[PDB]
């Protein structure tokens, strides 16, 4: 899962 | 602390040199010393800060999923090796944990109190749930998980209150409770409701926005459909 | 030191898992606590010293680039900012020489003047070349630049009466040393003889090589060609 | 310039 930059 | 005897807008400039040079440990020495003087933050002051420590964090974060692999490994078969692994995963461990309570301490004291504005307020509250997030993902852990879900859920109420649904920060708030829901508190139906909810409502606002702000705000959509379709 | 009270072999086995977590200073420290034992290492342990020392000071040297370019630029119509620039690659030298001073140090006290076998002779003197060329790159300095010259001329002279002209340790001795010519010594005419020489030479001996030295000594000829390609 | 692995 990809969080926020 | 040791960067007590620097000028607050010395602290800021050496941040912005040691991000060009990829140090990272260094810039959110920097940025410790800067909040430590005690004002609060500007905006561009508040990305560097989580710009250092998000850095510092990710590289331990890695380092402890590699050794965490390794160790549930060997306690399959397995030959034995002794404490080795086990002593080495958990000396990243304590210093992973040791940079969250570091954050969470310039949070506590005294960066949220002092946050009126909802683009600062919501920064800082989000920040806090990350932290407390990656304290959950090696804790073996109830009260950090919630604690984790009490800030990201009051950095929400006041974002959808006081800011637009295609504002980045809320958009990235979004983005990483719906992750937390997923990865932590084991609720992907949350998470995948809370970032389609997300995504659908700042579609219909793009309308509102500069050229610039668009690609801002399409960037970090982009994100949550790309978990979305991780996760459906 | 802080390593003093785990057993060697621990400290190893630490070491590989490090570096697979690409936990590089934990990985020097490690190595440095195994040297500190007082044994002779391995060819295997020799390589975990160097992957570890190389891989942190490589960090710094790209970081003390990145400063000195912006250094350089402010000291060219360039507005004056400061003290800042100069005092943050100043921490950032002082850093490297540090690294390059400890790893001296494990060189001289005692790994060079126990090691008799032409492996570990020449690996570690052409270590103590390599630190003193990093050292070399931030001096501002004749004497070390001799310091480099001599441990690089030491190996080279044990390694070509010792060692076949494919063996890859000499390979990547003659390498470096054809870069200290490059860009420390300002001798390109000797540095692209060196690189020619070296490479012809393995070229003639890889006929006597299994498929997978071969491979071993061919990825460091391709190296030596890249290099020429540069400079010529 | 490519110096050693
Ligand atoms: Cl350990
Ligand atoms: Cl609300
Ligand atoms: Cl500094
Ligand atoms: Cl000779
Ligand atoms: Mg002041
Ligand atoms: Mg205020
Ligand atoms: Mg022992
Ligand atoms: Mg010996």
């Amino acid at each position: 899962s990809r969080s926020s930059p | 602390g040791a960067m007590g005897s620097m000028e607050r807008a010395s602290l800021i400039q050496k941040a912005k040199l040691a991000e060009q040079a990829e140090r990272y440990e260094d810039m959110a020495a920097f940025m410790k010393g800067a909040v430590e003087k005690g004002e609060e933050l500007s905006c561009e002051e508040r990305n560097l800060l989580s710009v250092a420590y998000k850095n510092v964090v990710g590289g331990q974060r890695a380092a402890w999923r590699v050794l965490s692999s390794i160790e549930q490994k060997s306690n399959e078969g397995s030959e034995e090796k002794g404490p080795e692994v086990r002593e080495y995963r958990e000396k990243v461990e304590t210093e992973l944990q040791g940079v969250c309570d570091t954050v969470l301490g310039l949070l506590d004291s005294h960066l949220i109190k002092e946050a009126g504005d909802a683009e600062s307020r919501v920064f800082y509250l989000k920040m806090k749930g990350d932290y407390y997030r990656y304290l959950a993902e090696v804790a073996t852990k109830k009260r950090i998980i919630d604690s984790a879900r009490s800030a990201y859920q009051e950095a929400m109420d006041i974002s959808k209150k006081e800011m637009p649904p295609t504002n980045p920060i809320r958009l990235g708030l979004a983005l990483n409770f719906s992750v937390f829901h997923y990865e932590i508190a084991n609720s992907p139906e949350e998470a995948i409701s809370l970032a389609k909810t997300t995504f659908d409502e700042a579609m219909a606002d793009l309308h509102t926005l500069s050229e610039d702000s668009y690609k801002d705000s399409t960037l970090i959509m982009q994100l949550l459909r790309d978990n979305l379709t991780l996760w459906t």
